[PDB]
């Protein structure tokens, strides 16, 4: 047991659940058809990867997963793509009219009108599971659906799962490969209303990885599905946890426990390493030292800000690969010595480590090195508001001339709801600040 | 959101939308009979669009011509695309209204509204999922200024919740000397200012300059004008009559558009009338632009730029960020991100690079007051009345146009003005 | 009082959620009804037009 139902939300949580989906049956040699000859247990079973997949009589390995999406045309693609055998037909879930990047029509107009539907599907993986875990949702801030759907089925969630754990994996907005021009009210509209219902939240800032997909595996101009198969990379080294068996494997929920002091204090920093191509990876294997160093250069986080001008609140690495404790243990060593680590006060310094066997695995024809060995390092730094300043400031600059309010406050959202959500970023602006602050 | 319905209304707004029906049909590969002529899938992905699908696999327009002259139905039968469109279709009137606004919108025109709304309901009730409304019309005639704008508020009572647009043509003494224009321009932009969520000003005078200076044509003809609209209309039309990953409809596209209800009428321009970063400056340039406006004694709230062919995406990104950098004080501080691109790998016919501009300026007030400057003139000493106070009208009516459209461009003003601290 | 304060939690996420989709659905109905309304006191107007042209006449 201890089953975890993954939902995706919107366009960019379609297409992340793609690379996700496609990157999860590689590594657990599930074939596009669901079936998994390895597996000998015909049927069901109780191993590492039932957490993410329940089985059929038929020998299919079905995703415990939902898509939702209030238009067609990128569930349309799962349907009649490669893995449409994966999934069955009401796991995926469309609408006709889309949110139209309007935070409003996703958590209201469209939206009520699917939510029911969305509820149901959901329920039917739940009656599956023998020891529900949680859920893991996969959602744009930006989007109308992805930040208003999102939302307004958090609020449900809560309702209908009480405690039950929820985990966010939610895409910060960057203007480079965004078109909306309105998505800094999204944000912040749905950051508001989801806060009080998820337990943790991996925010994913598309800039930093545009970045890093430039820098490091040399793409000229990222599209979508350059950006996603590395964020599937990043949200595989984040799960493996859950999916495989190990020895000196410790549990997301563990690391949970050191990552989140206060409720609202709740997003962690991601940091990934190596992102290399084949070409530069080529005689050139990177030890544990060289990707745990990498881990505290903040080119390779998932969220631009900088962890040096703030303080820690805690520090986990998530090996994966050709890792032994001893390697880790003198890395960390030379990492402590050498670079600038401030811890607040009211917490331990040391790092936790966890260590799955099972190596990273690179989706074919794709740009990642397959490399023996990497590493995701989850912090909790006072730094991550530097992204909630940023997009703050672009909120604010737009809602002093009430800029696009009409359209929300025609689709029945009050000025209440905007300045009600602006201040709820404030107080978490504030109480980042204050976390920092030591003690007397 | 897929399927539009096309409306085209009086002589100006029939000929540019069979303009317009021509361009699309020869880049969608449909002959004049309707059948798929052509290579690549992108061609019908989103053919629906625009297209009905008839038996015997025959593509039909989803356009309703309207006028209240006869004859007008003749030239766009008999021309090039005259067969493909739908019989039914036509709703055209008796004895016209030479160029009337308050026969158009009040009386003659108000009879012939409800067999048009027929033909509306018709296909909009057939659309799987009817996304909105475009009207090619102009604002100086009778039939496409008055009764296009009582379509426009008719349209609106029995779909509020879908987007109406319009390609309105501003008119202008250079290319139609017709002493009573202003009139009938000033009381459309009431309506429209009120009833339409994204306005298209294709401008007479800035079409002339361009077919005079740039074009080099010494006297230019109403084919020579639609050109250059039929190059506009088809490049504003890219992002839904095209992919690729781009997931964008009337909506989404207005409401990153349109930051204030009011100000919702918009700059087109198009290069060439070659290199990106040569596209990228004219289509940002005075000269290029279908409204006669200068964008510097103004400044853009939004700006949306679209380009056709194959071209470096990386250069094209350089580009629009020099351009930014460049000309910084010319974009409102207070959105961030308001210039947006998209690329289509598809280019026009004829031209292997092409670029399609459109632009929420508040310059666009130099368009609004060179109308209001030509109807006070008129106004003042109540000239020309008779036409329309005969019909039924009121001075008052007159007078609350004058005062709406001076609102609008005090309003353009106002934010043309604010900074950000 | 951990069941207590589960179930206040739960009764206060319904409540707020069925009184804010309730207040949603008021204001865009009263907003599409003043829409219509300004639409019908134009029907209003053609109305006096066109019978100001016959009773001048
Ligand atoms: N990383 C990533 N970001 C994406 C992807 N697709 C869209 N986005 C981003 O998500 C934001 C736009 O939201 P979408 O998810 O496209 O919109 P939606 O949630 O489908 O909602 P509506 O389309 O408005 O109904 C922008 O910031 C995009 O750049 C993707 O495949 N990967
Ligand atoms: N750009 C362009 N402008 C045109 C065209 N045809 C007419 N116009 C302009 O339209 C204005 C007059 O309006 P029309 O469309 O002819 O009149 P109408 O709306 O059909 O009304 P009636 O003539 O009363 O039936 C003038 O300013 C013309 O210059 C055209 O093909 N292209
Ligand atoms: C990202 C991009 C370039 C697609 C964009 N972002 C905001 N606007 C646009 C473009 C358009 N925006 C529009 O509003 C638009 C209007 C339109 C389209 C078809 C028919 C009538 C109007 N046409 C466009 O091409
Ligand atoms: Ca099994
Ligand atoms: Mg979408
Ligand atoms: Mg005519």
């Amino acid at each position: 047991m201890r089953e975890c139902i993954s939902i995706h939300v919107g366009q960019a949580g379609v297409q992340i659940g793609n690379a996700c989906w496609e990157l999860y049956c590689l590594e657990h040699g599930i074939q596009p058809d669901g079936q998994m000859p390895s597996d000998k247990t015909i049927g069901g079973g109780d191993d590492s990867f039932n957490t993410f997949f329940s089985e059929t009589g038929a020998g299919k390995h079905v995703p415990r997963a939902v898509f939702v999406d209030l238009e067609p045309t990128v569930i349309d693609e799962v349907r009649t793509g490669t893995y449409r055998q994966l999934f069955h037909p009401e796991q995926l879930i469309t609408g006709k009219e889309d949110a139209a990047n309007n935070y409003a029509r996703g958590h209201y107009t469209i939206g009520k009108e699917i939510i029911d539907l969305v509820l149901d599907r959901i329920r039917k993986l739940a009656d599956q599971c023998t020891g529900l875990q949680g859920f893991l949702v996969f959602h744009s801030f930006g989007g109308g659906t992805g930040s208003g759907f999102t939302s307004l089925l958090m609020e449900r969630l809560s309702v209908d799962y009480g405690k039950k754990s929820k985990l966010e994996f939610s895409i910060y907005p960057a203007p480079q490969v965004s078109t909306a021009v309105v998505e800094p009210y999204n944000s912040i509209l749905t950051t508001h209303t989801t806060l009080e219902h998820s337990d943790c939240a991996f925010m994913v800032d598309n800039e930093a990885i545009y970045d890093i997909c430039r820098r490091n595996l040399d793409i000229e101009r990222p599209t979508y599905t350059n950006l996603n198969r590395l964020i599937s990379q990043i949200v595989s080294s984040i799960t493996a946890s859950l999916r495989f068996d190990g020895a000196l494997n410790v549990d997301l929920t563990e690391f949970q426990t050191n990552l989140v002091p206060y409720p609202r204090i709740h997003f962690p920093l991601a940091t990934y390493a190596p992102v290399i191509s084949a070409e530069k990876a080529y005689h050139e294997q990177l030890s544990v030292a060289e990707i745990t160093n990498a881990c505290f250069e903040p080119a390779n986080q998932m969220v631009k800000c900088d962890p040096r001008h703030g303080k820690y609140m805690a520090c986990c690495l998530l090996y994966r690969g050709d890792v032994v404790p001893k390697d880790v243990n003198a890395a960390i060593a030379t990492i402590k010595t050498k670079r600038s680590i401030q811890f607040v006060d009211w917490c331990p310094t040391g790092f936790k480590v966890g260590i799955n066997y099972q190596p990273p695995t690179v989706v074919p024809g794709g740009d990642l090195a397959k490399v023996q060995r990497a590493v995701c390092m989850l912090s909790n730094t006072t730094a991550i508001a530097e992204a909630w300043a940023r997009l703050d400031h672009k909120f604010d600059l737009m809602y002093a001339k009430r800029a696009f309010v009409h359209w929300y406050v025609g689709e029945g959202m009050e000025e209440g709801e905007f300045s009600e959500a602006r201040e709820d970023m404030a107080a978490l602006e504030k109480d980042y600040e204050e976390v920092g602050v030591d003690s007397v | 959101m897929r399927e539009i319905v096309h409306i085209q209304a009086g002589q100006c707004g029939n000929q540019i939308g069979a303009k317009f029906w021509e361009v699309i049909s020869d880049e969608h590969g449909i002959d004049p009979t309707g059948s798929y002529h052509g290579d690549s899938d992108l061609q019908l992905e989103r053919i629906n669009v625009y297209y009905n699908e008839a038996t015997g696999n025959k593509y039909v327009p989803r356009a309703i011509l309207v006028d209240l002259e006869p004859g007008t139905m003749d030239s766009v039968r008999s021309g090039p695309f005259g067969q493909i469109f739908r019989p039914d279709n036509f709703v055209f009137g008796q004895s016209g209204a030479g160029n009337n606004w308050a026969k158009g919108h009040y009386t003659e025109g108000a009879e012939l509204v409800d067999s048009v709304l027929d033909v509306v309901r018709k296909e909009s009730e057939s659309c799987d999922c009817l996304q909105g409304f475009q009207l090619t019309h102009s604002l100086g005639g009778g039939t496409g200024s008055g009764m296009g704008t009582l379509l426009i508020s008719k349209i609106r009572e029995e779909y509020p919740d879908r987007i109406m647009n319009t390609f309105s043509v501003m008119p202008s003494p250079k290319v139609s000397d017709t002493v009573v224009e202003p009139y009938n321009a000033t009381l459309s932009v009431h309506q429209l200012v009120e009833n339409t969520d994204e306005t298209y000003c294709i401008d007479n005078e800035a079409l002339y300059d361009i077919c005079f200076r740039t074009l080099k044509l010494t006297t230019p003809t109403y084919g020579d004008l639609n050109h250059l609209v039929s190059a506009t209309m088809s490049g504003v039309t890219t992002c839904l009559r095209f992919p690729g990953q781009l997931n964008a409809d009337l909506r989404k596209l207005a409401v990153n558009m349109v930051p204030f209800p009011r100000l919702h009428f918009f700059m087109p321009g198009f290069a060439p009338l070659l290199t990106v970063p040569e596209l990228t400056q004219q289509m940002f340039d005075s000269k290029n632009m279908m409204a006669a406006c200068d964008p510097r004694h103004g400044r853009y709230l939004t700006v949306a730029a679209i380009f056709r062919g194959r071209m470096s995406m990386k250069e094209v990104d350089e580009q629009m960020l020099n351009v930014q950098n460049k000309n910084s004080s010319y974009f409102v501080e207070w959105i961030p991100n308001n210039v947006k691109t998209a690329v289509c790998d598809i280019p026009p016919r004829g031209l292997k690079m092409s670029a399609t501009f459109i632009g929420n300026s508040t310059a666009i007030q130099e368009l609004f007051k060179r109308i209001s400057e030509q109807f006070t003139a008129m106004f003042r000493r109540k000239a020309f009345l008779h036409w329309y106070t005969g019909e039924g009208m009121d001075e008052m009516e007159f007078t609350e146009a004058e005062s709406n459209m001076n609102d609008l461009v005090s309003e353009y003003q106002q934010y043309q003005d604010a900074t950000a601290d | 009082k951990a069941i207590e304060e589960n179930n206040n939690f739960i009764k206060m996420a319904k409540e707020k959620l069925a009184q804010k989709m309730e207040s949603n659905k008021e204001n865009r109905e009263a907003h599409l009804a003043a829409m219509l309304e300004r639409l019908q006191e134009k029907d209003k107007h053609a109305e006096e037009v066109r019978k100001n042209k016959e009773l001048k006449e």
